[PDB]
């Protein structure tokens, strides 16, 4: 985990970035640990529209 | 401190007030992502700069 | 060095303000400046030349100091006048050229002259006067370790550069897509391509990007952006990009989609414009983005729908594009614009002189190697070099 | 400072030997406790300075002046305190008196005070014309008290009918300055801020270490100051209270401007001087509120003023070293001394 | 405000004119203007900024004199004297951006900050001093309400614009008659396009015309003139009126024939070139109309004759066109040009102190809507702002 | 005439340096200098105007002098002298305009009106100071005969000429070769097209040259060079050489090969570059000589083999071509260029004036017709009256 | 600043040469500058610490001076003074930590802590002194504008970067030719791999290349280069280029065939040595390109000619490498080396008080980061805070 310890949202997407590349470190992470949230954690619990 | 997950591509760092472009971290991202409220960035920096 | 500049508009205020005719007391300030001049000199022998097709004279000083009297001036004191000013001109001149086409590695923003050198000794000090010529004004500014500045109209931060970019390509060219730009100067223009004008792209659109990655960083710009490329409108024949056959390009232009020029400083946006054509500013950035998109038309008369079928051959060459100039900036390092002469004087005595090509400069001072390489070394080399091409075309022009 | 030749007569043999003279500054700063000793240096400095001080010449006779004066001056007509504006005479020495005493005050950075008069309003004119020049920042905070207020209240603020309310100060911002912010005749406006903060330019280190607190190129013999002072003086003429009062006064004001062509000279005279003498001292001199003061008569002043002709005199060559080789000598001996002193003490320790 | 000017011009002709070495005569003047100054600030207190993102900084004086004294100067005087500039730059930097950024309505021309409406108290004005800044000296004339004027390179007089008008049309767009056109800066391009190269006008010959009306007189303009619209000489793919299509444009050039220029005051031709290219002088005008026509020409050779049928299909696209460009005028309102910075320095110091948008300017201080709606409150708070970057860009750039 | 000079910046230092609140020492050497006028003057009197529709005002002269004791200006001291201002402004502004119009064949380079030949005299001499005004500078340094030289951006040294040369061609007008071009101000752009590619020329290349002779030898000149001609990159239909009839110009593009720009010195090569594009010195020269050739691609995609057949008919014109401009540069004549607003200052007050034409200059003074046929005469009486409007330009814009 | 300095020189001088014994003569002339400064602090108070976990601490000044009496130290002359250097000493700790922690953009060169801040005004100044300490030497040296330049020992240039490059590959992996390499500290390994062993290479020989460029240049380099990648010796298994799969390396060794090592400084060659082996010199460099091709044996033994087939599959990976350190260099930037205690001192005390990230650094000062994008910003903070750290050192490790 890119943070202080293992737990799926962080870590899981962290590790297992599958499938993407052509340019920098941080926006894959970055990236396949937005695909959870969003997408994700909005059936869930928020703020605003 | 407007942690910004730019999904597929960016991710920004600012100080709440007089906005600011400023070192963002896989780290101090983690954690603060994985147990806390989150938020559906209508607009983002690009517009609100 | 600062030396060196005071002995100039003391000429110049001097070839200026002595005249048949004028009161006394309007030199009466100056006149002393002047004869302090004369006494420091005085003693002192010179020597510039020695290199390439540049001539060795030799230089003696020993004259007398004006009259103070008088309430206005009568013709014979100038002539008496310009007479000893002549033999400066004639002298700085040759003072000048000779450290404007020495280079050092090491320091190569100090004085290199056996001429200069001995300027910067401290008994000539006592000449220094009226620093406003905004060069030598900056010059100071930085000498103190502080923050410079110049200004620039069409500044010249854009080394030449004319290609393309193949994104999709095959070996008969009868399907592209990519990118085509030029920059140089203070201008952009790129056009994005797609042969089968997005008809098996995601949402019909095609997107592109150019980014120019500056030198230096400008600040303070006035900018004009417009969209289309028309350098890129019209029908070329190219040639590959391994040199072994040529393209045909006949481009039909459409407007671009989605446009956004960013304006980044160390990664970071500092200005973003979104489809904003006409007068925008950037305030500092080292870094344009310009982003746009070719889209579909979704709705086309008989006429357009038959430029773009939905099998090839494609014959007409859905383009989009964008103009980008920079009308004005600041920069803190020295560069060559549309209208200061700097660059050209430099460049114009050294070619005179048949000055032999030297460590630090590229041949013929060429600004696109320059700028394409534009290492501190150059640049101090380039900042010394451009202020005292100033100082002399206070006087020589 | 070309009105003065130089030149050279004698040979000198590779024989030629001399001693370093040791004028190393200060060392001691007794500037900020030993006032007992300072006031004795200054005093010194003093005295030393009047010794050099040229004697002036060609000065309008005594009996001449004073005549055409008591024409204009009307003198006894109704006001009961007659015949305290003339004890003013023995000004063929007065200004010779106030002209030295006033060098060397300022060279020996001395501080003073002023037998005033209150009664006697020209005696405050003239005072104006002090504070026109001499750097306020050296005389007692407290003469300088009087002098004002005399000034500002028995004059201006009335005649001028501005404050009919007369005037009332303490003791921090000063009578001659406040008064500015509220007054309404810019001539008058500006020799207020001018003689406010005209602050002997405590500034200066020249030929080597000679800290000899300055004074404004304005002044030297820009001298336009004075122009001025007399500028805001050429309308004051009005109102307020009786007659024998504005005719008096008035009519004594415009003596000071008809010679204001000449006052001129005197700026320059002073100017020049000062700004001369004071190049051959060695001794630094930090500006320091003495315990002594001295008495400065507005009679003598006064007298100097409307009392100079087209005179011209300077520091006699001779003289000028004479002085160079006093305070030399001097210092020599206190630098000398001081390390003959250390050495004992030191080896007194071990 | 006038205050303000001086301040500079005082540090200025100061960080300049002051260096190690030279003669006190040559300063004497101005040693003098200085003190002056400490004086009449020295007690007083300041204050700026507070709003957006600036910093809100207090400033208090207390400083000594100079040394009238010295003949020459010796390097100690200098840095004693530096030290007391850097405090007073740092400040006015600071006063400068202060005011220029509040706007207001009402009255738009006076000062707003509580740091300058201080100094336009009487007792600073004995600091006023060497008025000969090009904009401080326009701004006097204009108190005394007399004849102003500016001197601008490629001013930006033409808000952007980019369309046409199709004068004759139909739903396939396949026989268009009409115009279309890009004014930005000073710069018109416009072309006239006739698909039936005129085979049912009478004369064969179709008339054009491009009128452009400035938002602010332009006098002494120099202007180039050249045929042809380079910018609308290439095939495109254009969104209709009303936006529901696209059609096709795929021009031949011809040359425009019987162009006339005319340079309108209130109506009025002032100034009238006919068929004059290269360049013209259009002394005083406030309005441009070109006209000119599509001759469809008499005599063509067989390659020619193939382009331009009798009966449609019209494939090839008959079009004229002309390029006005304006390289310098005078206005006697202040705009924003290709050369100075002050649009640029005002948008500048906003955009980097997150200023937020006020009453009287456009969002991001946007030329193109500044200049379409030109109101009196704009123009008088846009001099202001302009005089103090100005006054700014003396010292600091 | 000098004299005149002075006039002005004497005013301009005035209406400056003279305002409410400056110490009086700030302009003790002014003032003494401004009175020395008043007196010079009073007593003469002069006629200005006395042509087309210029008004013939009488002045004359009777002032009373300015102040001396004064430490800092009051008000009301400067409006007793803005009024004494205010009436030599609107003489000088008579007296430039009443010289700015008239000509003269012999002698065109001295005074004309009856108010200028009067001040030449010899008892006003008294008067001139202060030299510094770029264009006075260079006034003198003629009088004695020296090296001059001024400083221009985008200059105008090519008079507008917009033509072609067919070096091969035929009735039909369906396979020439030749060249077309622009030269306008400061640019030129040039195409060299050939209709069959080079299918039957030696070693499959058509060389292409185009020369340029310029009026004035420029010095110093910072020139951009790129590959292309823009503006003869599109279809066109061109009048023939002998206007009878129109033919068709469908060009394609291909990049210049061999490029060579010579920049000679009466037939002397002074600077040499091949294929060198963007920014390039050519540091003294009075000709620009275009080298280039199309050269047949010799491997050829498809689509490119098909625009370039063996046989005619040939439908798509191989082009090849070149821009060049010239964005700064010194010239020892005044020119035109496009930021001095000279030429436009003497052709508006002419303009406004209804001035008659003269046997010097063209009429409306239109810049191509004089830099055609750039006579002594003409730039005798070009610079005087430049010199004039610069004057003019100081106080009145 | 440089008076930070001083205040632990003095210290350090003072702790060292003040012991029970020694006579007073030995430090009469450093006495002196001690008490000097106790008298310049009395008086003042100061304030550090607030950001992040460190501790807010006031201080205060109130001390007796030094007995200048003695011939000779006694035990209880020491006491009495260790007990106030104490108080120094834990004082000067604190205030370097305080400014060691805070970053700025803007100037990011100069004070920021309320504790330095105060220090740089000139009542202070009063207290510099040997500065011989190699790091404020160059500080000053960079003030004045001149040549700078420190001394490393395996100096820290080059960011981790640790890859591949696949020249020929395919799906299999099974035939592969390309370059991987080690990129980290001062040292470079690269090995050139070629599954065929150039069985199909024409000359039997590939080509093969390693190009570094340094972030900054690196003058008077001692470089040990040897032959062989030891790294890329091994048997491994990696990942493809796309991650999708692993691929298999099995090298075996050959010697590398014309190396050529070129040293360039902007695209020059500096330096260049052919196939040399051991210690060489670079003197002036900013790329580094190694060239070094792999050739097929023309003799093999049975055991050689077995690895080596004609046909796949290629069991046995030829592969050819380079190994460069550098020892020693000295660059005019501050870098991280391997005896420097600096980089870890700054990072340490930002760890140790929990300091927040800040916009300057990136995250916990990793030098990959920092030295990849080594902006001019980083760079005068990293000076600074790296000068900071080496005073601190004098007194506290
Ligand atoms: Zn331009």
């Amino acid at each position: 985990s890119v943070g202080s310890s293992a737990s799926a949202w962080t870590d899981v997407s962290t590790q297992i970035t599958d499938v993407s590349s052509s340019v920098s470190s941080i926006s894959t992470q970055t990236s396949t640990i937005s695909r959870r949230l969003r997408l994700k954690e909005m059936a869930t619990q928020t703020e605003g529209m | 401190e407007v942690f910004e997950a730019g999904t597929d591509g960016r991710f920004f760092a600012y100080r709440v007030e007089t906005f600011d472009e400023i070192p963002f971290d896989v780290q101090k991202f983690a954690d603060l992502v994985t147990d806390s409220p989150v938020i559906s960035a209508i607009i983002d920096f690009k517009t609100l700069k | 060095m600062d030396v060196l500049y005071s002995l100039s508009k003391t000429l110049k205020d001097a070839r200026d303000k002595i005249v048949e005719g004028t009161l006394y007391s309007n030199v009466s300030d100056l006149i002393q400046q002047f004869n302090q001049m004369i006494i420091t000199m005085n003693g002192n022998e010179f020597q510039t030349g020695g290199i390439g097709n540049l001539p060795i004279r030799n230089w003696n000083f020993d004259f007398g100091l004006l009259g103070t009297t008088l309430l206005n001036l009568d013709a014979n004191y100038v002539e008496t006048a310009r007479n000893t000013i002549d033999y400066f001109v004639d002298f700085v001149d040759n003072v000048c050229m000779d450290e404007m086409v020495r280079e050092s590695q090491r320091n190569g923003i100090a004085p290199q002259s056996d001429s200069l050198r001995k300027l910067s000794g401290i008994k000539f000090k006592r000449i220094n006067f009226d620093n406003s010529s905004e060069y030598i004004e900056n010059w100071n500014l930085q000498n103190r370790r502080q923050r410079t500045g110049f200004t620039f109209h069409k500044p010249n931060i854009f080394p030449y550069s004319a290609s393309f970019t193949l994104n999709r390509s095959q070996p008969a060219h009868d399907n592209l897509m990519g990118t085509m730009w030029l920059n140089a100067g203070s201008e952009i223009q790129v056009a994005g391509f797609d042969y089968s004008c997005a008809i098996n792209a995601p949402a019909n659109i095609q997107q592109f990007e150019h980014i120019v990655q500056l030198r230096r960083v400008l600040t303070t710009a006035t900018i004009t952006l417009l969209p289309d490329a028309e350098r890129f409108s019209f029908p070329r024949v190219i040639n590959s990009a391994d040199g072994a056959t040529t393209w045909y390009f006949n481009p039909v232009i459409l407007r671009p989609n989605n446009v956004e020029v960013e304006f980044l400083l160390n990664g970071q946006i500092i200005n973003t414009y979104q489809a904003r054509f006409g007068t925008i500013i950037a305030r500092n950035f080292d870094t344009i983005r310009l982003s746009f998109q070719l889209m579909r038309p979704p709705n086309m008369t008989p006429a357009v729908a038959a430029l773009f079928p939905n099998a090839q051959p494609f014959e007409h060459h859905a383009t989009v594009g964008l103009t980008l100039r920079i009308e004005s900036a600041v920069c803190e390092s020295v560069l060559a614009d549309a209208s200061k002469t700097m660059l050209a004087n430099v460049t114009s005595v050294r070619q005179e002189y048949a000055i032999p090509v030297g460590p630090v400069f590229p041949p013929g001072m060429n600004w696109t190697d320059l700028i394409t390489n534009y290492s501190p070394s150059r640049e101090d080399n380039l900042q010394r070099v451009f202020t005292v091409a100033s100082i002399r075309s206070m006087l020589v022009k | 400072d070309v009105n003065y030749i130089l030149n050279m007569d004698r040979n000198l043999p590779s024989t030629a030997r001399y001693i370093r003279p040791n004028l190393l500054q200060d060392r001691l700063n007794l500037h900020d406790n030993f006032e007992s000793l300072w006031d004795t240096i200054t005093t010194s400095n003093y005295i030393l300075a009047r010794s050099v001080v040229p004697d002036l010449k060609e000065l309008v006779s005594t009996e001449a002046q004073i005549q055409k004066m008591s024409q204009d001056l009307q003198l006894e007509a109704l006001t009961i305190q007659s015949e305290t504006q003339f004890l003013t005479g023995i000004n063929s020495q007065a200004a010779n008196d106030c002209f030295k005493t006033l060098i060397a005050a300022m060279l020996s950075q001395r501080t003073m005070s002023l037998d005033f008069v209150t009664t006697n309003y020209m005696s405050l004119i003239s005072g104006m014309w002090l504070l026109t020049v001499v750097p306020n920042d050296m005389f007692i905070r407290e003469s300088l008290v009087a002098c004002q207020l005399a000034i500002i209240n028995t004059i201006i603020y009335p005649a001028f009918g501005m404050q009919r309310m007369h005037y009332r100060n303490g003791d921090p911002q000063t009578p001659f300055q406040i008064a500015e912010q509220q007054i309404q005749n810019f001539q008058v406006a500006n020799w207020l801020h001018f003689v406010n903060n005209n602050q002997f330019r405590q500034v200066v280190i020249d030929g080597v270490l000679n800290q000899v607190l300055n004074d404004n190129i304005r002044n030297g013999h820009v001298v336009n100051q004075l122009m001025e002072a007399l500028m805001q003086l050429s309308r004051q003429q009005f109102p307020t209270m009786p007659v024998d009062y504005k005719r008096s006064i008035q009519r004594g004001i415009l003596l000071l401007s008809n010679r204001l062509g000449q006052l001129v000279d005197l700026t320059r005279l002073l100017a020049y001087n000062y700004e001369t003498l004071m190049a051959c001292i060695t001794m630094n001199m930090q500006h320091v509120q003495t315990l002594t003061t001295e008495k400065l008569q507005l009679t003598s002043v006064t007298s100097l003023c409307m009392l100079i002709g087209n005179a011209t005199v300077i520091p006699s060559p001779q003289t000028l070293f004479h002085y160079y080789n006093v305070n030399v000598n001097f210092h020599s001996n206190y630098n000398e001394r001081i390390n003959d002193a250390v050495a004992i003490i030191t080896a007194a320790n071990r």
